[PDB]
């Protein structure tokens, strides 16, 4: 049924903005320890912006991989057409609660990497 | 090699009507079909991306700091490690790439639209190089379409 499709989506965004947390935690915790040459700060730098495109990709992976759970449901006529409508919102939703988080937290290492 | 001289193509277009805002309009491979197909969805997906993560983007843009073309090589790496925990996805793929248009708008502001198509080979050569059997089981970028068409 739609919610389970709804519901692995939540999941799948929530983990993977866990996962984008703990990884710029650690990387922070790594280059306030370390005595950073300019070689090791690039390093550093390289590894935050991978952190951040394989969050923003597992996200959208998650969201379009529902799009298609919810398109075959609707062929399989098990969600009528409004149904459909009302997942495809609430995903579109997750989208963009996801992808403020993934923002909040490139920023806030950001500024680590400036100020902090 | 069919599979590269595709993927060259359309990443290697979408980079240069990004930083343009002018839309190609020479002959692909495909008149009326994958190629065309693959772009159209590329605009969206993409487009979509970077509106949604001007942030992250700008963030990782300013302090990558790309001047010039070692600064390019350096995109790879970036790359490298996205892949470096063994999954393989689309979403992942159209990021990166999303990613690259915006360095390509980039890269024009500041009169280095010569090094655009080092960059679309260069995103093009990870990804064909290191994940061709994989494309080839999706079914290539056929199966990018399909992943992320609406209707």
């Amino acid at each position: 049924d739609p919610k389970k499709v709804l519901d692995k989506a939540k999941d799948q965004a929530e983990n993977r903005v866990r996962e984008l947390k703990q990884v710029l935690e650690e990387l922070y915790k790594e280059a306030r320890k370390l005595d950073l040459t300019q070689e090791m700060r690039k390093k550093l730098i390289e590894r935050y912006a991978a952190a951040i495109i394989r969050a923003i990709g597992d996200i959208n992976n998650a969201i379009y991989q529902a799009k298609q759970e919810a398109e075959k449901l609707k062929k399989a006529g098990l969600v009528n057409s409004q149904q459909l409508d009302e997942l495809l919102r609430r995903l579109d939703e997750l989208q963009k609660e996801a992808s403020r988080k993934a923002n909040e937290y490139g920023r806030e290492f950001e500024l680590k990497l400036e100020y902090g | 090699d069919e599979l590269y001289r595709q993927s060259l193509e359309i990443i290697s277009r979408y980079l240069r009507e990004q930083a343009t805002g002018a839309k190609d309009t020479k002959p692909m491979g495909r008149s009326g079909a994958t190629s065309r197909k693959a772009l159209e969805t590329l605009r969206r997906v993409g487009d979509g991306v970077q509106r949604n993560h001007e942030t992250a983007f700008q963030g990782m843009l300013r302090k990558l700091d790309i001047k010039n073309e070692d600064d390019v090589k350096s995109l790879s790496r970036v790359m490298i490690h996205v892949f470096s925990d063994g999954v393989t996805n689309w979403g992942r793929i159209v990021t990166l790439i999303s990613f690259g248009a915006f360095v390509a708008k980039h890269l024009k502001t500041i009169n280095q639209e010569s090094c655009i198509e080092p960059l679309a080979e260069s995103i093009t050569d990870v990804l064909v190089r290191t994940k061709r059997d994989w494309l080839v089981k999706q079914r290539g970028w056929d199966g990018f379409v399909e992943f992320f068409h609406v209707e």
